[PDB]
C-alpha cells in the first residue's frame, strides 16, 4: 500500500536527533543572514536579501522583515513561502488575544504559540517541518524590549543580540565582541550593519541588498513605533555609518 | 517497511512474538493457587539504591476479589488495569454481583489484538490475574499480548520464568496450604533473582475469600523470609 | 480506498534541499519561454504558442489568462498544472476577497493567495508540487502597475522585467540592457517582441505569439454603460493582427 | 527509485507514471481518426474482433456521452468505460445546474482537469486512455477536442490517435495544405465519412470491410453511430469512383 | 400529530411465597372500547427460573421482554453458562429501562 | 518472498502468501474432528495444555441452541468469528423469528473473512472452524478456512495430524452416516476418528472435548467426567 | 489522518523509537532533584555555549504546574512545553471536578500516562523528555520527588538526576546521600544539590539554577549571587 | 440568586452579596457565599439561575488560574472582565445559555486603581463607580447617586453600603438574609465578618 | 523493476502486473462456461470432488442475481461471492429507483466499473476471478464474461478456468455449425458435453457437473438450476460423447 512511499518525517535517529529538523536547519544555513540587536531604548532588525537583480522592484519587495502587529515584528531566514503561512497565523493569534483580553499580546506568548505549531510538525501528522527560523523583535509593558528566536524544532530562546541564517558562527562571535549592556539604538544600528558587512558572501554591502527595521520608544511620549526602512533610508544610514 | 498485523511464514504474528521477547526481559512475577487462597509475588528490581522501592507497584488490586501482578513493559499495564477495574465495577453496576475471574480476564484479553494501522502495537507486558468467585473458586490466569489466557495451578513470568516454572513443576500439589505457598514463592524468587532477596526488593500478596485481596507489609514479609531461612537450614 | 497518503512527498534531504521543488524547477526550465516587462503606464506579458500539431487549433489553447479585469497571468512549465491554478486563482479572488470587500483584490494579494496554494502542494500529504512558474501582471488603484513571479515553492518576487523557462538566462540579460524607468507601454511591447524573437526557432508572427497587456481602462470591453465609476478592464489580449502591425516596425 | 511508481517528479522534472500511461494507450492496437465537415463532425475507428466467440455488436470504443457529444477512446476498455461513465455524469449534471447542454470543449476541459489531478495526487493513478470528444457545437460549430493522461487538451481541425497516428496525421496535414481551409468542404455527412475512410485507407495502406470499421457522426442537435450496413453503403460508394 | 404510545389494558399480579412465587395476568388485549384478543399471553418464562410480564403499551412490553430474554442468552455466552440470579436480572432490567429515559418503555414490569 | 509483505499483493503465480501463512497457523493447532449422520452432528476436539500446571485450552464454542463450532489456530480470532455468528443467528431470530440456516451461516463467515484478504492494513483470520448444526433441512457439518472457502461435508478434520482422522472418516463414510437415532454410537465413531491423529499422548478425562446437536438435542458441550464414558 | 505505527517492537523485543527518545534525554542539559527532611530542591544545568542570552525572558528550566508542584526536565525543550501545558490543564481540571489540588503522585501518574500513550498511538513519536516532578501534597509536610521517562514508567526517588553526565552526578549522590539522615535544613539540601552539579557543570557562574520548594505552596528560585555563595563555600572547604 | 451590589471607592472595591438560597417554598441556606476569587486581586460575585451561577463562576476561576500559572503573572481586572464578557456573549447564542449576571471587583496593581465591572448574562459590560443586578439597583441607585464621591474611604463606602442594605430590607418583599461583604484592595481580598 | 509489487502502478510497458497476476489465479481455478441460445443463456461449471466426504449437490457454485441473472466464476471463490454480493446491491438499487429489473448490459457495466475500481489504488487488491454471467431482459438474451482488469464483452459462448482452451475450441464448433442458432434444451446438453471434455485438464480427481439456465420459453425468463431428470439426461448425453 501507501506505507512503501512514506519518508517518516517525525522519527528519531539512533543518536536521538530529529532528521527533518536537522536537515531543515541545514537549509536555513544557506539563507540570507538576519541579525537582531536589543538596546536599552529600542531594538534593531537587519537582514540581507539573497543575490538580487537590478530588475527586482525593491521598494515594493519584502522577503525578510514582516510586521506581526504594531508592537511586534519578525526577521525571516529560510523558505519565504513557509514563513508567510506562519506569519499569517501569528497575526491572527495576536488579534484573537486582543479581542479576548482587550490588551496587546505579550511578546513571549505570541512566540510560544508559533513555536508550538512548529513543534507539532516534528511529533505528529507525518508532514515535513517548516524550513524557517524567526528573529522576533517586540515590546510589551511587562518585560519591555525583547528579542527571541525560533527554529524548525519549535524551540525558542531569548537574546540580547542574535543572528540566524548564513554565517551565524562568525556573526555571533562579532556581536559577542562589540556588544555592551548600556548600548543605545544608534550604536546597535551601526553594530548590525558592520557585522553584516564582514560576514556577507557578497563583494560589497549595498542598500539594494538589505532590509532594515527598528522598534523605538522614539515615538512621541510613552508609546512604541515600528520603522520599516525604505530603500533611500537604508542608503542614507549606510553612508552615515561609513560603509559606503 | 512491513505491516504491523503481518503473519510470518510459520503462521505467527511478528509483533506478538516480538512483544513476548520484551516480557522475557521483565522482572520476575510468580503466582501459586491453593484451596486456601492464591499467592502473588514479584521482584521489584530497583535500578538504583536512591529509588524508593515502596513506590514500585508491580502488584495491583483490580477488585476486592481479584488481584494482578505484572512483568515486562510495566507502563503498558496501566491502561489494562484501568480497563479491568472499570469492567469489574461496571458489571457490579449492571448485575449487582461480583464478576467472574475468567470473565474479567477475557475482557482484558479482548484489548490485546486491537492493534493495527485502535493502538499502534501490542502490549509489551504479561499479567498474572488471581482471584476468587463462588462458581469456580480460587483461580490464577496468565494473560498474554496474543489475546490468549491459560488458567494455571502455578505460574512464573519474566526473566527467570523457565527456571522458576521447572521448580513450580516439582513443588506444587493439590493440598498446599496458604503458608506453604507463601514460602514457596519467596523460595523460588530468591533462586532466580540477581540481588539477595529481602523485604525491600521483593513483594508478596494474596487473595482469600474472607479478607479479599491484600498486599503484604514489609514487616509481614520480612518474618516469612526469616521463617524460610530457618526451615532451609533445618535440613 | 480512501487517500492513505497523509504524509509529505516533499522532504528535506541531508544537504537541506527540498528535492521535489528542485525537480519542479527543472520542469519549468524545460518549458517554453515567457516574459514580462513593466512600463510607466502599463505592463506587458508574452510567450510563444508552441503548437503540438499543425492540425491543432492553437487559438483554443490560451497560455495568457485573465484572472481579474485588471490582472493577467502567463506561465512556463507544465500546461495542465497552469490551467487548474488559473481556475483556483479566479475562484479565490472572489471567495477570499470580492465577496467580502465588494471589489477585486490588488495584484500583490491575489499573488499571495496563488503562492499559498503552491506552497501547500509542497507540504500537504500525498501531493507533488506544481510544475510551473507564473508571471502575474496587474494594476490596482493604490499600488499602481506591478509584475510578480511565482515559483513552485510558493515564493514570489516583484520584477521591473523578467523572463522564465527555456531561454530565461539570455532573455534576462537582453532585458537588463533595454529596460529603464521611463518606458512607455508601446516601448515595452516593442522590447518584449525583440526579446521573444531570440528564443523562438520557427515561425514568428501573431498566430504563433501570445501577448497581453495591463494598461488603460477599456470602456468598449465593459459590455454596459450607465455607471461612471465602472470604466472597464485594464487587461487586454492583443489580436493576431495587432501583433503583426508591430512586427513591421520591428 | 520510487519516483517511477507514483506521480512525483524525477530528477529530470518528469512524471514516469504519466509517460507509461501514454504507452498503455496503444495496448489495443487500434487507430482512430476525426475530421470536420461544414455541418458535421465525423469520427472513424478501426474495429478488431479477434475471437469468433465474441458478440461483435458489443465490441466498441465509441461512446454516446450526451445527445450532442460523442467520444472515441484510444486505450484499454476498462479505463475507457470509466471515462465514459464519468463524462456522461458530468454532461448530465452540467445541464441540470446551468440550464443548457454542456459544450464539447467544456467537457474536454473538465475531463482534462480530472486527469491533471491524477498526475498530482499520489493515491490516484492516471487512466491509460486518450479521449477524443466530437460534436457540432451551437456556438463554435463542428468541434474536435482531445484529452490525454497528462491532463493536456486542445481543439483540432482534424486529428488521429493510435500506433500509426503519425502516418494518418501527415496524410491529413498534406490534404489541408492543398485545400487551405480548416475543414472538409462538403454538404452531406455521408461524403465526409467517405473522405475519412478513404484517407485512412490511403494512410494505413489497408482495405476495409464493413466489420473492420466503426463510425460516429455528429450533426446539429444529435450524435449517432453507424450500423454495419450503413458503413457498407459508404464502402460501396468509395469503390465506385 | 403522531402519538407513539398506546394503551392495551390488562392487569398483572405477583406474589412471593416462602419457597415459591407466582406471576399472574389476564389474557385480554384491548384498544379503547374494543377487544383485540381474548387470549394474548402476557406473562413469559424467560429462562433461568425467571418469569416476567411487561404491562401497559404492548409494543413496548414485547420489546422489553424480547430484549431481556436476549440479555439472558448473552449472559450465558459471556459468563460460562452461569445462572442469572433474580437480583441480577432485576438490576439488568433497570438499565434496559433507563436507556430510554427520554423516550420510555410505557410499561409496568414485574418479574 | 517479495510478495508476502501484505494481504493486498498477488505473487507472480497468482498466490496470496499472507493467506497461506494464516492457513499455516491452523496446521500448528491441535486436532479437531467433525462428523454427522442424518439425525445428529458431532464435534470432537483434542484440547491442548501449556504444561502440567495449566488448564487445557477450550476448543468448542456454542453459537446458538441449534448451532456451534470447534476451532484450530488463533483462539482470539475464533472468538471474533464466533461472536459474529452469535450475532447473525440472533439477528435472524429477533427480526424474522427464524433459526439461521447452517448453509447461510457458512456464506456469512466466507464473506467476513474475504474482506480481510482484499484490503490494505488488515490481516487474514488465523483460525480454521468446523461448524455443526441442525436446521430445517436436517443435520449439517461445515469446514471454514480463513481464505474464505467454506465447504459442506459429511465428515472432516483440521489441525495437526488431521490427515489420519480424515482418511478414517473417508473409509467409514458409509457406516457413520447411517447412525441415526443413536447419539452415543455417533460420538464413538468421532472419538475413534480423532484417535487416528494421536501420537505419544492418549485421550484423558481433561484432554477430550465433545459436542453434539440433533433432532431433539440442543447444542451441548461435554467436558471433564462427562466424557469419561467415551474414553 | 496519519495513522502510521512509528513505535513498534523489533525482533529482540525492543521499541527503538522509545529507546532513541532516551538518547535525546541523554543529550539534554543535566537536571537534579534532592529532597531534604522538610523540603525538595531542583537543580538544573545551563549550557554556557549560549551567551548574549536574555535571562529575564528565556524559558526557565523549572516550571510550576500548580502553586504546590513543580516540574523540571531533560531532553527536547519544545516537547517539554506540551507535557507542561497538559499537566497544568489537568491540575486545574482536578481542582474543578474533585475540589482538591492534585497530589504529586497523581500529577506524575498523569504526565507518565501521556508519555506512555505516545508510545502506542499511531502517527505520533514518543516525547524525547524525562521529567523530575516535585512538591508537597495538600496539608502534608512529607516531601515528594518523582521521575518519569519516554516509555511512561515512573517512580519515587530520595534523590535523582537526569540528562547529560547524569551517570556521574548519580554516582556522587549515591555515596553522599544518606537515607537514615537526609539534609535536615534548606541550606544542607541546596549545598548538596550544588555540590552534585559541580561534578559536571564546568563554571559555577550562570550555569547552575536552583529552585527550592517548601510545604504549603512555598516555592522560590535562588538568584545568581545566592548560588555563587554556595559555589564559593564549597571550593574553599575543598582546598584541604 | 437574588442580590449583588458593588461600589468602587478611592483605594478599594467593595462587593456585597446576599446569603439566601431558596428551593421551592423553603429557604435551604442563610450563609451562602455568592463569590469566587479569580486571582489574588480580583473577585467576582454572581447571581442568576440555579446551578448555572456556580458552574460558570468556577469555570471562569479555573481559566484565570490556568493563565496565572502559565504566564506567572496576574491579568489586569480589565483583561479578566473582557474574557468573562466574551464567554457570556459566546454563551447567549448557544443551545442552552448560562443565565448568570456578574460583578467583577479588582485592584489593578499596575495603575494602582480599584475597578468595578458590571456584566449581565447577555455579555453587556460597563465599568462603573457602583453597580447592581436585577431589581437591586431600583432601590439603591438613588442613594448612591446622592451620597457617592470618588474620594471616599473604605469606611465611608461601607457606611453607604449599610444604608443601601437597610433600604433594601425596608422596601423589598423578599427576605435575602443579609449580605456577605468583601473588600478588594492593594493587599488583596478580605471579608468583613461583622455586618 | 519493482513495478509488479504494487497495484495500480504502470510498468514501462504500460501494464498493470498485479492484474496480470490475478489472471494467474483465474487460470488456476476450475472450468466454467456460458452458452448463448435462441431465447436465453446456459451456465455450467466443473466442481472438483476433492474427497468422498463432500456432500453431493450441496456446495453450490452458480449464483443468482435478482431473479433473471445467473453468475458463475473461476478462480478465488470468495472474491466471486463478494462480486455477486455487490451485483445484488446494484440490481436492487436499480429496481428500487427505475422499477424495471436491471437490463443485462446495464448490469454488466455495474460489475465492470466495480472491478475496474479495484485497479485504481494500491490499497486494494484486484479480483482473483473471471466471471461469466447473463440472462434475459426486454431486448432478449445476453451473455457476458468479465476479467480481473474490469474488461468485459458480449459473447456467443464463453469459457474460463484451467480447461478454457479445450472449452473455447468446442464453443467455436457450435457457432460455426449453428448460424441459425441453438435451442435452450440443446444448449444444456452441449454445456454438459463441454464441461466433460474440458475435464481432461483436471483429470486427476473426478468431478460433479452443475448446470443452470434462463430461457424465455423454458423458464419464463427466470434463472433456474437444472435438476433431476433433465440434469441426468444431460449427463448421459455427455458421457455418451466422450466414449
Ligand atoms: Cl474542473
Amino acid at each position: 500500500g501507501s506505507r512503501r512511499y512514506d519518508s517518516r518525517t517525525t522519527i528519531f535517529s539512533p543518536e536521538g536527533r530529529l532528521y527533518q529538523v536537522e536537515y531543515a536547519l541545514e537549509s536555513i544555513s544557506h539563507a540570507g543572514t538576519a541579525i537582531g540587536i536589543m538596546a536599552s531604548d529600542g531594538i534593531v532588525l537587519a537582514a540581507e536579501r539573497k543575490v538580487t537583480s537590478t530588475l527586482l522592484e525593491q521598494d515594493t519587495s519584502t522577503e525578510k522583515l514582516y510586521k506581526l502587529n504594531d508592537k511586534i515584528a519578525v526577521a525571516v531566514a529560510g523558505l519565504t513561502a513557509d514563513a508567510e503561512i506562519l506569519i499569517n497565523t501569528a497575526r491572527i493569534h495576536a488579534q484573537n488575544y486582543l479581542k479576548t483580553y482587550n490588551e496587546d499580546i505579550p511578546v513571549e506568548i505570541l512566540v510560544r504559540r508559533l513555536s508550538d505549531i512548529k513543534q507539532g510538525y516534528t511529533q505528529h501528522g507525518g508532514l515535513r517541518p517548516f524550513g524557517v527560523s524567526f528573529i522576533y523583535a517586540g515590546y510589551d509593558d511587562r518585560y519591555g524590549y525583547q528579542l527571541y528566536t525560533s527554529n524548525p524544532s519549535g524551540n525558542y530562546t531569548g537574546w540580547k543580540a542574535i543572528s540566524v541564517g548564513a554565517n551565524t558562527s562568525a556573526a555571533q562571535t562579532l556581536l559577542q565582541m562589540d556588544y555592551k549592556d548600556d548600548m543605545k539604538v544608534d550604536d546597535a544600528i551601526e553594530l548590525a550593519l558592520k557585522t553584516l558587512s564582514k560576514t556577507t558572501d557578497s563583494s560589497a554591502l549595498t542598500y539594494d541588498r538589505l532590509e532594515f527595521a527598528t522598534i523605538r520608544k522614539g515615538a512621541n511620549d510613552g508609546e512604541v513605533y515600528q520603522k520599516i526602512f525604505k530603500p533611500q533610508e537604508i542608503k542614507d544610514i549606510l553612508v552615515k555609518t561609513g560603509i559606503t | 517497511d512491513r505491516g504491523v498485523s503481518t503473519f510470518s511464514p510459520e503462521g505467527r504474528l511478528f509483533q506478538v512474538e516480538y512483544s513476548l521477547e520484551a516480557i522475557k526481559l521483565g522482572s520476575t512475577a510468580i503466582g501459586i493457587a491453593t484451596k486456601e487462597g492464591v499467592v502473588l509475588g514479584v521482584e521489584k528490581r530497583a535500578t538504583s539504591p536512591l529509588l524508593e522501592s515502596d513506590s514500585i507497584e508491580k502488584i495491583v488490586e483490580i477488585d476486592r476479589h481479584i488481584g494482578c501482578a505484572m512483568s515486562g513493559l510495566t507502563a503498558d499495564a496501566r491502561s489494562m488495569i484501568e480497563h479491568a477495574r472499570t469492567a469489574a465495577v461496571t458489571h457490579n453496576l449492571y448485575y449487582d454481583e461480583d464478576i467472574n475471574v475468567e470473565s474479567l480476564t477475557q475482557s482484558v484479553c479482548d484489548l490485546a489484538l486491537r492493534f493495527g494501522e485502535l493502538m499502534s502495537r501490542p502490549f509489551g507486558v504479561a499479567l498474572l490475574i488471581a482471584g476468587h468467585d463462588a462458581d469456580d473458586g480460587y483461580q490464577l490466569f496468565h494473560a498474554e499480548p496474543s489475546g490468549t489466557f491459560y488458567r494455571y495451578n502455578a505460574k512464573a513470568i519474566g526473566s527467570g520464568s523457565e527456571g522458576a516454572q521447572a521448580e513450580l513443576l516439582n513443588e506444587w500439589h493439590s493440598s498446599l496450604t496458604l503458608k506453604e505457598a507463601e514460602l514457596l514463592v519467596l523460595k523460588i524468587l530468591k533462586q532466580v533473582m540477581e540481588e539477595k532477596l529481602d523485604e525491600n526488593n521483593a513483594q508478596l500478596s494474596c487473595i482469600t475469600k474472607q479478607d479479599g485481596f491484600k498486599i503484604y507489609d514489609n514487616e509481614k514479609t520480612a518474618e516469612l523470609i526469616k521463617e524460610l531461612k530457618e526451615k532451609e537450614a533445618a535440613e | 480506498m480512501t487517500d492513505r497518503y497523509s504524509f509529505s512527498l516533499t522532504t528535506f534531504s541531508p544537504s537541506g534541499k527540498l528535492g521535489q521543488i528542485d525537480y519542479a524547477l527543472t520542469a519549468v526550465k524545460q518549458g517554453v519561454t515567457s516574459l514580462g516587462i513593466k512600463a510607466t503606464n502599463g505592463v506587458v506579458i508574452a510567450t510563444e504558442k508552441k503548437s503540438s500539431s499543425p492540425l491543432a487549433m492553437s487559438e483554443t489553447l490560451s497560455k495568457v489568462s485573465l484572472l481579474t479585469p485588471d490582472i493577467g497571468a502567463v506561465y512556463s512549465g507544465m500546461g495542465p498544472d497552469y490551467r487548474v491554478l488559473v481556475d483556483k486563482s479566479r475562484k479565490v479572488a472572489h471567495t477570499s476577497y470580492k465577496r467580502i470587500y465588494g471589489e477585486y483584490p490588488p495584484t500583490k494579494l491575489l499573488v499571495s493567495e496563488v503562492a499559498k496554494i503552491m506552497q501547500e502542494a509542497t507540504q500537504s500529504g500525498g501531493v507533488r508540487p506544481f510544475g510551473v512558474s507564473l508571471l502575474i501582471a496587474g494594476h490596482d488603484e493604490f499600488n499602481g502597475f506591478s509584475l510578480y513571479q511565482v515559483d513552485p515553492s510558493g515564493s514570489y518576487f516583484p520584477w521591473k522585467a523578467t523572463a522564465i523557462g527555456k531561454g530565461s538566462v539570455a532573455a534576462k540579460t537582453f532585458l537588463e540592457k533595454r529596460w529603464n524607468d521611463e518606458l512607455e507601454l508601446e516601448d515595452a511591447i516593442h522590447i518584449a517582441l525583440l526579446t521573444l524573437k531570440e528564443s523562438v526557432e520557427g515561425e514568428f508572427n501573431g498566430d504563433t505569439i501570445e501577448l497581453a497587456i495591463i494598461g488603460d481602462e477599456n470602456p468598449d470591453l465593459l459590455g454596459y454603460t450607465g455607471i461612471p465609476t465602472d470604466k472597464g478592464p485594464r487587461f487586454r489580449k492583443l489580436t493576431s493582427q495587432e501583433i503583426n502591425d508591430r512586427l513591421e516596425a520591428l | 527509485g520510487y519516483d517511477r511508481h507514483i506521480t512525483i517528479f524525477s530528477p529530470e522534472g518528469r512524471l514516469y507514471q504519466v509517460e507509461y500511461a501514454f504507452k498503455a494507450t496503444n495496448q489495443t492496437n487500434i487507430n482512430s481518426l476525426a475530421v470536420r465537415g461544414k455541418d458535421c463532425t465525423v469520427v472513424i475507428s478501426q474495429k478488431k474482433v479477434p475471437d469468433k466467440l465474441l458478440d461483435p455488436t458489443t465490441v466498441s470504443y465509441i461512446f454516446c456521452i450526451s445527445r450532442t457529444i460523442g467520444m472515441v477512446v484510444n486505450g484499454p476498455i476498462p479505463d475507457a468505460r470509466n471515462a465514459a461513465l464519468r463524462a456522461k455524469a458530468e454532461a448530465a449534471e452540467f445541464r441540470y445546474k446551468y440550464g443548457y447542454d454542456m459544450p464539447c470543449d467544456v467537457l474536454a476541459k473538465r475531463m482534462a482537469n480530472l486527469s491533471q489531478i491524477y498526475t498530482q495526487r499520489a493515491y490516484m493513478r492516471p487512466l491509460g486512455v486518450i479521449l477524443t470528444f466530437v460534436s457540432v457545437d451551437e456556438e463554435l460549430g463542428p468541434s474536435i477536442y482531445k484529452t490525454d493522461p497528462a491532463g493536456y487538451y486542445v481543439g483540432y481541425k482534424a486529428t488521429a490517435t493510435g500506433p500509426k497516428q503519425q502516418e494518418i496525421t501527415t496524410n491529413l496535414e498534406n490534404h489541408f495544405k492543398k485545400s487551405k481551409i480548416d475543414h472538409i468542404n462538403e454538404e452531406s455527412w455521408e461524403k465526409v465519412v467517405e473522405f475519412a475512410i478513404t484517407h485512412m485507407i490511403d494512410a494505413l495502406g489497408t482495405e476495409f470491410s464493413k466489420n473492420d470499421l466503426e463510425v460516429g457522426v455528429a450533426t446539429k442537435d444529435k450524435f449517432f453511430t453507424l450500423s454495419a450496413e450503413n458503413i457498407e453503403e459508404r464502402l460501396v460508394a468509395i469503390a465506385e469512383q | 400529530q403522531f402519538n407513539p404510545y398506546g394503551d392495551n389494558g390488562g392487569t398483572i399480579l405477583g406474589i412471593a411465597g416462602e419457597d415459591f412465587a407466582v406471576l399472574a395476568g389476564d389474557t385480554r388485549n384491548i384498544t379503547d372500547y374494543s377487544i383485540n384478543s381474548r387470549y394474548e399471553p402476557k406473562v413469559f418464562d424467560c429462562g433461568d427460573n425467571i418469569v416476567m410480564s411487561a404491562n401497559g403499551f404492548a409494543a413496548d412490553g414485547d420489546a422489553l421482554v424480547k430484549r431481556f430474554k436476549n440479555s439472558v442468552k448473552w449472559y450465558h455466552f459471556d459468563h460460562n453458562d452461569k445462572k442469572l440470579s433474580i437480583n441480577s436480572a432485576a438490576r439488568n432490567i433497570q438499565h434496559l429501562l433507563y436507556s430510554r429515559r427520554f423516550f420510555p418503555y410505557y410499561v409496568y414490569n414485574i418479574i | 518472498n517479495n510478495y508476502d509483505g501484505d494481504t493486498v499483493t498477488f505473487s507472480p503465480t497468482g498466490r496470496l502468501f499472507q493467506v497461506e501463512y494464516a492457513l499455516e497457523a491452523i496446521k500448528q493447532g491441535s486436532v479437531t474432528v467433525g462428523l454427522r449422520s442424518n439425525t445428529h452432528a458431532v464435534l470432537v476436539a483434542l484440547k491442548r495444555n501449556a504444561d502440567e500446571l495449566s488448564s487445557y485450552q477450550k476448543k468448542i464454542i456454542k453459537c446458538d441452541e441449534h448451532m456451534g463450532l470447534s476451532l484450530a489456530g488463533l483462539a482470539p480470532d475464533a472468538r471474533v468469528l464466533s461472536n459474529y455468528l452469535r450475532q447473525q443467528c440472533n439477528y435472524s431470530s429477533l427480526v424474522f423469528n427464524r433459526k439461521l440456516a447452517v448453509e447461510r451461516a457458512g456464506h456469512l463467515l466466507c464473506d467476513k473473512a474475504q474482506k480481510n484478504t482484499q484490503s490494505y492494513g488488515g490481516r487474514p483470520y488465523g483460525v480454521g472452524l468446523l461448524i455443526i448444526g441442525y436446521d430445517k433441512s436436517g443435520a449439517h457439518l461445515l469446514e471454514f478456512q480463513p481464505s474464505g472457502n467454506v465447504t459442506e461435508l459429511y465428515g472432516t478434520a483440521i489441525g495437526a495430524r488431521s490427515q489420519g482422522a480424515k482418511t478414517y472418516l473417508e473409509r467409514t463414510l458409509d457406516t457413520f452416516i447411517k447412525i441415526d437415532g443413536n447419539p452415543d454410537e455417533l460420538i464413538k465413531a468421532g472419538v475413534e476418528a480423532i484417535s487416528q491423529s494421536l501420537r505419544d499422548e492418549s485421550l484423558t478425562v481433561d484432554n477430550l472435548s465433545i459436542a453434539i446437536v440433533g433432532k431433539d438435542t440442543p447444542f451441548t458441550i461435554y467436558d471433564g467426567e462427562a466424557v469419561a464414558k467415551y474414553i | 489522518g496519519y495513522d502510521r505505527a512509528l513505535s513498534i517492537f523489533s525482533p529482540d523485543g525492543h521499541i527503538f523509537q522509545v529507546e532513541y527518545a532516551l538518547e535525546a534525554v541523554k543529550r539534554g542539559t543535566c537536571a537534579v532533584g534532592v529532597k531534604g527532611k522538610n523540603c525538595v530542591v531542583l537543580g538544573c544545568e545551563r549550557r554556557s555555549t549560549l551567551k548574549l542570552q536574555d535571562t529575564r525572558i528565556t524559558p526557565s528550566k523549572v516550571s510550576k504546574i500548580d502553586s504546590h508542584v513543580v516540574l523540571s526536565f531533560s531532553g527536547l525543550n519544545a516537547d517539554s512545553r506540551i507535557l507542561i501545558e497538559k499537566a497544568r490543564v489537568e491540575a486545574q481540571s482536578h481542582r474543578l471536578t474533585l475540589e482538591d489540588p492534585v497530589t504529586v503522585e497523581y500529577l506524575t501518574r498523569y504526565v507518565a500516562g501521556v508519555q506512555q500513550r505516545y508510545t502506542q498511538s499511531g502517527g505520533v513519536r514518543p516525547f524525547g523528555v524525562s521529567t523530575l516532578i516535585a512538591g508537597f501534597d495538600p496539608r502534608d509536610d512529607e516531601p515528594k520527588l518523582y521521575q518519569t521517562e519516554p516509555s511512561g514508567i515512573y517512580s519515587s526517588w530520595s534523590a535523582q538526576t537526569i540528562g547529560r553526565n547524569s551517570k556521574t552526578v548519580r554516582e556522587f549522590l549515591e555515596k553522599n546521600y544518606d537515607r537514615k539522615e537526609p539534609p535536615a535544613t534548606v541550606e544542607e539540601c541546596v549545598k548538596l544539590t550544588v555540590r552534585s552539579l559541580l561534578e559536571v557543570v564546568q563554571t559555577g557562574a550562570k550555569n547552575i539554577e536552583i529552585t527550592v520548594v517548601k510545604p504549603d505552596s512555598d516555592i522560590v528560585a535562588l538568584s545568581s549571587e545566592e548560588i555563587n555563595q554556595y559555589v564559593t563555600q564549597i571550593e574553599q572547604e575543598k582546598q584541604e | 440568586m437574588d442580590i449583588i451590589l458593588g461600589i468602587r471607592v478611592q483605594d478599594s472595591v467593595i462587593l456585597a452579596s446576599s446569603k439566601a438560597v431558596t428551593r421551592g417554598i423553603s429557604v435551604l441556606k442563610d450563609s451562602d457565599d455568592k463569590t469566587r476569587q479569580l486571582s489574588p486581586h480580583t473577585l467576582m460575585s454572581f447571581a442568576g439561575e440555579a446551578g448555572d451561577t456556580v458552574q460558570f463562576a468556577e469555570y471562569i476561576q479555573a481559566n484565570i488560574q490556568l493563565y496565572s500559572i502559565r504566564e506567572d503573572y496576574e491579568l489586569s481586572p480589565q483583561a479578566v472582565s473582557s474574557f468573562v464578557r466574551q464567554e457570556l456573549a459566546k454563551s447567549i447564542r448557544s443551545r442552552r445559555p448560562y443565565q448568570v449576571n456578574v460583578l467583577i471587583g479588582g485592584y489593578d496593581k499596575k495603575k494602582n486603581k480599584p475597578e468595578l465591572y458590571q456584566i449581565d448574562y447577555l455579555g453587556t459590560k460597563v465599568e462603573l463607580p457602583y453597580g447592581a443586578h436585577g431589581y437591586s439597583g431600583f432601590y439603591t441607585f438613588s442613594l448612591l447617586d446622592h451620597h457617592y464621591r470618588p474620594d471616599m474611604t473604605t469606611e465611608e463606602g461601607l457606611d453607604l453600603l449599610k444604608l443601601c442594605v437597610q433600604e433594601l430590607e425596608k422596601r423589598m418583599p423578599m427576605d435575602f438574609k443579609g449580605v456577605i461583604v468583601k473588600i478588594v484592595d492593594k493587599d488583596g481580598i478580605r471579608q468583613v465578618d461583622d455586618f | 523493476t519493482g513495478y509488479d509489487l504494487s497495484n495500480s502502478v504502470f510498468s514501462p510497458d504500460g501494464r498493470n502486473f498485479q492484474v496480470e497476476y490475478a489472471v494467474k489465479a483465474v487460470e488456476n481455478g476450475t472450468t466454467s462456461i456460458g452458452i448463448k441460445c435462441n431465447d436465453g443463456v446456459v451456465f455450467a461449471v466443473e466442481k472438483l470432488i476433492t474427497s468422498k466426504l463432500l456432500v453431493p449437490q450441496k456446495n453450490v457454485k452458480i449464483q443468482v442475481v435478482d431473479r433473471h441473472i445467473g453468475c458463475v466464476y473461476s478462480g478465488l471463490i470468495p472474491d466471486g461471492r463478494h462480486l455477486v454480493n455487490r451485483g445484488r446491491e446494484e440490481a436492487a438499487s436499480f429496481k428500487k429507483l427505475y422499477k424495471t429489473p436491471i437490463p443485462i448490459p446495464a448490469f454488466a457495466d455495474r460489475l465492470g466499473q466495480y472491478v475496474q475500481a479495484h485497479t485504481l489504488y494500491n490499497s486494494v487488491r484486484p479480483f482473483g476471478v473471471s466471471t461469466i454471467f447473463g440472462g434475459v431482459d426486454k431486448n432478449g438474451a445476453h451473455l457476458y464474461m468479465l476479467e480481473p482488469s474490469g474488461s468485459y464483452w458480449g459473447y456467443k459462448g464463453a469459457a474460463t478456468g484451467k480447461g478454457r482452451q479445450s472449452a473455447k475450441a468446442e464453443l467455436e464448433k457450435l457457432v460455426d455449425h449453428h448460424p441459425e442458432g441453438l435451442s435452450a434444451r440443446e444448449a444444456v446438453k452441449q454445456a454438459a458435453k463441454i464441461i466433460y471434455l474440458a475435464h481432461e485438464d483436471n483429470k486427476e480427481k473426478d468431478f460433479e457437473l452443475e448446470i443452470s439456465w434462463c430461457s424465455l420459453s423454458e423458464t419464463n425468463g427466470l434463472h433456474k438450476f437444472v435438476k433431476g431428470d433433465l440434469l441426468q439426461e444431460a449427463i448421459d448425453f455427455a458421457q455418451k460423447e466422450i466414449n
